[PDB]
């Protein structure tokens, strides 16, 4: 039906600039005012800017005023946030949101696009298999693990056996430490299942062009 | 700027129980301008209640909203596990538009002990010059848990990373990962590695450990 | 900005309600109900109110609140090619002040006349009477009622004038009343809305006090239910005719004030995020509801005349000045405690007119105050000069032939002129400026866009609504006459001058603005159809 699609987010060095975009569809984009709303990694929602249906009334939060510029292409159905002299406080997921009636709120939201503002250089994860200790079966079941260490920026894609194996999986959110995320995943299958059948941890980190797979053997 | 403070900050509830949560503005807000959004973990916010009382499209009748001036509230008359999410209130009575600080709603359930597991560094990592022991602590409740590493019998406090999963939509339990990283030289200068989880379920810490064969 | 603002929202609402509710709420709406199928008339009336009147009424109010300037500046900032609309509207309001105040003065004149224990207009044996005088309304022209001869032969001395060419002696007792009116208007308007919006608490509220008192004395009279029957008894056969819808269209249009720049000026002192839409609806409703009520007030008494005083209902059921200055006072005089009913009736008549003259003048002052900082700095001076020009030219209507002068302006000053002005106002807003921009303006103010209903009405319904009125008002045209007198052809053409003198500003000023602008004519319609809001970013 109505659909909004933000795009353009990515890593940027401080003071740098970038242009987010939202592709409206499924409704008459000219008729509705739009807003950019961001969510910081600490999950706080913060409204950024609003533009009129006809683009003639623009409001900005004091946080971004004179740095951000909201824009509107009513012919091509595209909303725009033009950022500049970015700073790490601007790191967030940016949402594009419909909101023509104030008395009714932001009735539709995009899936969001992620801005990361850092001086950190992009670096590929090392992925390590986590095979269980010497001995000592068991154990109606066994737990296997995978260690995705030392990458930046977020996101990475972890799955098991290319997603065939979704039950029993716990994939922990990454945690930044001295400008490098570390991440891990645990998966548990019945003791019959392993090592009788291959269990591979497959990891993707597009920002660094990585695409590792790691079969787990009980060395 | 009209700050909106919400309490509680986090909230646990058994399915079927009533839940209330409040929104306090630092300035008066017209009731036709107060709204609420629910945001389930990993998803975008959804409009939920608009101008105080009005359920959004698709919002089940359990929900209701009330208030005026500087005080408003969301109420769920009988909670369901699908209702677990973070709720945000919002104003449009004035620019800058502002969102509330959130009430994260969570499912209460009967206590469950962690399934601790300890993993020695992989050979691929030791050859790198690194060494991180890992200790998964899976499927427990309530969320609070305390991991504690020991080389020999000595505890080590420095150099750790802890991750917590969001509450499971299925069994409503929590899980955690703790990673102790050392130089390979420090790892090989010593033999016994232990990781032990104090948790409410037991007075005795749950302990997993391994020597270097 | 900074721009002065209403001392409180009730002041604004009363200024608007006071402007819109005037004498025609009393002396035309009930007559139209009686003439057009009773309560059946409410159907065409309500539909015209909904698709024509209120939408135009809403529009000008929103537009004045958004652009925050008076009529000249506002239309110039909105569509410069049509800045003339502001000039047209301004001196239409200017002409209307030349005669409309005379009705108030007649009201004061009858008021000062009722300080007595036996009302003058009762009987046919006075020095001003005629052998042909009857105690009450008849249906033969040569035999007036005692109240008709009082008004005509004593108050007006209209019998002594042979026409508009023969204005006769100035009647200083009237000039005194005309002056008192202008004094009341001056000390109501010199200080601006800070006092004008406080004065209206009386002038806008007083009539309802009197409407209630008269409504009770009315409905307690013998024969009062018979009157209500003539007033409201349905007859949907009327709905079939075009003339009835035209009567509803025109009544709706002239009863609400839209396009006179009056609502524009009043809304221009609103806080920007005021809910002007809620104000336009509450306010429209009160205007019509007052007409509905007043109808009961009139026809209860009209019924009492037919039942008690022995007179055909069709002879007493009438519109315009004759109803309030002759027929109603006639009925009052037969009642016990008559002196009391007379004093509050004529007081109500005057306060009914005062709020309205206030708005007409304010449309002018505010328009000129915004075009010219010179006069804005000197307001207390400017109005004094304006009301002076009013009082002096107005002395013509205090002459013995003065009714003939009043009647001329009443026909030509604003009637045909304002309809074309408002027609361009609708066309300018919806089609040049765009409903798009306007809806967006309204949301920025009140937080939501106007519904597609209000949009369809402004874009399509309104212009052919105004068109519908203007065309039937042309096809029905006849040369001006009053009673047995027929106006001379030069008098007719002179009123056509007053009529077109304002309308002509629209194309005049458009022509003149084109010839100060540099570019090619594709290039020049655009520079003059780009809003001031957009040029400044
Ligand atoms: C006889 C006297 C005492 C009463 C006169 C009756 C009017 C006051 C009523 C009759 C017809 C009514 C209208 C019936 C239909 C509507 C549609 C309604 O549409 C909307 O809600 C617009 C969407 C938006 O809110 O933006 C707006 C009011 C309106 C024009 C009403 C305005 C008030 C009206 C004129
Ligand atoms: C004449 C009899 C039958 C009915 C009397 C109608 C009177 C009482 C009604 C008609 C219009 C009404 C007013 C319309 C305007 C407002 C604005 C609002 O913010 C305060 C109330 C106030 C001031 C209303 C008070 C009551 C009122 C004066
Ligand atoms: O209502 C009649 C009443 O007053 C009349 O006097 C006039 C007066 O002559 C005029 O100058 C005017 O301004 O005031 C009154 C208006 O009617 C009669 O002269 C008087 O006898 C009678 O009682
Ligand atoms: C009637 O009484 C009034 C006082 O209210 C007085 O002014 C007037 O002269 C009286 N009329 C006559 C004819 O005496
Ligand atoms: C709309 C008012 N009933 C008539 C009026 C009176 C004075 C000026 C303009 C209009
Ligand atoms: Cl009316
Ligand atoms: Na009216
Ligand atoms: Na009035």
């Amino acid at each position: 039906e109505v659909q909004l699609v933000e795009s353009g987010g990515g890593l940027v060095k401080p003071g740098g600039s970038l242009k987010l975009s939202c592709a409206a569809s499924g409704f008459t984009f000219s008729s509705y005012a739009m807003s950019w709303v961001r969510q910081s990694p600490e999950k706080r929602l913060e409204w950024v800017a609003e533009i009129s249906s006809g683009g003639r009334y623009i409001y900005y939060s004091d946080t971004v005023t004179g740095r951000f510029t909201i824009s509107r292409d009513n012919a091509r159905n595209i909303l725009h946030l033009e950022m500049s002299s970015l700073r790490s406080e601007d790191t967030a997921m940016y949402y594009c949101a419909r909101g023509e009636v104030r008395q009714r709120g932001f009735d539709y939201w995009g899936q969001g696009t992620t801005l990361t503002v850092s001086s950190a250089k992009t670096t590929a994860p090392s992925v390590y298999p986590l095979a269980p200790v010497c001995g000592d079966t068991t154990g109606s079941s066994v737990t296997l693990g995978c260690l995705v260490k030392g990458y930046f920026p977020e996101p990475v894609t972890l799955t098991w056996n290319s997603g065939s194996l979704s039950s029993g999986v716990h994939t922990f959110p990454a945690v930044l430490q001295s400008d490098l995320y570390t991440l891990s995943s645990s998966v548990t299958v019945t003791s019959s299942t392993w090592p009788s059948q291959s269990i591979t941890c497959n990891v993707a980190h597009p920002a660094s062009s990585t695409k590792v797979d790691k079969k787990i053997e009980p060395r | 700027e009209n700050v909106l403070t919400q309490s509680p900050a986090i909230m646990s509830t058994s399915p079927g129980e009533k839940v209330t949560m409040t929104c306090r503005a630092s300035s008066s807000v017209g009731s036709s301008y107060l709204h609420w959004y629910q945001q389930k973990s990993g998803a975008s916010p959804k409009l939920w209640i608009y101008s105080t009382s009005n359920l959004a499209s698709g919002v089940p009748a359990r929900f209701s909203g009330s208030g005026s001036g500087t005080s408003y509230s969301l109420t769920i008359s009988s909670v369901e596990a699908e209702d677990a999410a973070t709720y945000y209130c919002q104003q449009f009575s004035g620019y800058p538009l502002t969102f509330g600080s959130g009430t994260k709603l969570e499912m209460k359930r009967a206590d469950a002990a962690p399934t601790v597991s300890i993993f020695p560094p992989s050979s691929e990592q030791l050859t790198s010059g690194g060494a991180s022991v890992v200790c998964f602590l899976n499927n427990f409740y309530p969320k609070d848990i305390n991991v504690k590493w020991k080389i020999e019998g000595s505890e080590r406090q420095n150099g750790v990373l802890n991750s917590w999963t969001d509450q499971d939509s299925k069994d409503s339990t929590y899980s955690m990962s703790s990673t102790l990283t050392l130089t390979k030289d420090e790892y090989e200068r010593h033999n016994s590695y232990t990781c032990e989880a104090t948790h409410k379920t037991s007075t005795s810490p749950i302990v997993k450990s391994f020597n270097r064969n | 900005d900074e721009r002065e603002t209403w001392s409180g929202k009730v002041d604004f609402l009363l200024s608007v309600i006071g402007f819109a509710v005037d004498l025609a709420n009393v002396w035309r709406f009930p007559y139209l109900c009686y003439k057009n199928g009773g309560g059946a008339f409410l159907v065409p009336y309500g539909i015209m109110l909904a698709v024509g009147g209120i939408p135009l009424f809403y529009m000008e109010l929103a537009l004045g609140q958004h652009n925050r300037k008076g009529a000249i500046t506002c239309w110039g900032r909105l569509v410069p090619l049509f800045k003339g609309i502001g000039y047209a509207v301004v001196l239409i309001a200017f002409y209307v002040d030349f005669y409309y105040n005379v009705i108030i003065a007649w009201s004061l004149r009858f008021f000062f006349a009722s300080f007595t224990n036996s009302l003058p207009w009762t009987s046919c044996n006075n020095i001003w009477n005629t052998p042909n005088c009857r105690p009450f309304e008849g249906h033969v022209e040569g035999f007036q009622s005692a109240a008709s001869e009082y008004f005509n032969r004593y108050i007006l001395e209209l019998n002594r004038s042979e026409g508009i060419h023969d204005l006769g002696a100035i009647k200083w007792d009237m000039a005194l009343c005309l002056l008192i009116v202008y004094l009341i208007c001056y000390f109501s308007l010199w200080k601006g809305i800070s006092t004008s919006g406080k004065v209206v608490w009386f002038t806008a509220l007083f009539p309802y006090a009197v409407l209630l008192i008269l409504l009770i004395r009315g409905l307690t009279l013998p024969g009062s239910f018979l009157g209500i029957q003539y007033y409201l008894t349905p007859n949907f056969s009327a709905i079939y005719k075009a003339e009835v819808w035209v009567d509803a269209a025109t009544q709706v249009f002239f009863s609400l004030g839209p396009g006179f720049g009056v609502l524009l000026a009043y809304a221009s002192y609103n806080k920007y995020h005021n809910n002007v839409y809620k104000d336009a609806l509450l306010t429209s409703f009160i205007n019509s509801a007052t007409s509905f009520i007043a109808g009961f007030v009139i026809f209860s008494v009209l019924g009492y005349m037919a039942h008690t005083l022995g007179v055909r209902i069709e002879d007493v059921a009438t519109e315009g000045p004759g109803l309030v200055f002759v027929v109603y006072p006639a009925a009052i005089a037969t009642m016990p405690a008559s002196t009391f009913w007379a004093l509050i009736f004529f007081m109500m008549l005057a306060t009914l007119g005062l709020d309205s003259s206030f708005g007409g003048s304010e449309a002018i002052i505010t328009a000129l105050s915004d075009e010219f900082p010179k006069i804005k700095r000197n307001r207390e001076l400017f109005v004094a000069g304006l009301f002076s020009l009013y009082f002096v030219v107005g002395l013509a209507s205090c002459t013995q032939g003065g009714f003939y002068f009043f009647h001329l302006l009443d026909r030509y000053a604003a009637g045909y002129s304002i309809l074309v002005a408002v027609f361009f106002e609708a066309i300018a807003v919806s089609w040049i400026y765009g409903t798009n921009r306007f809806s967006e303006d309204i949301r920025d103010m009140i937080g939501f866009p106007p519904g597609r209903y209000w949009q369809v009405c402004w874009r399509f319904v309104a212009p052919i609504f105004l068109l519908f009125i203007t065309v039937y008002g042309l096809i029905g045209y006849e040369p001006l006459t009053y009673a047995d007198y027929v106006y001379p052809s030069w008098a007719n053409a002179l009123g056509w001058c007053i009529a077109g003198s304002s309308v002509v500003m629209i194309p005049a000023v458009a022509i003149f603005k084109l010839l100060s602008t540099p570019g090619s004519l594709r290039q020049r319609f655009t520079i003059l159809t780009t809003p001031w809001r957009d040029q400044q970013l």
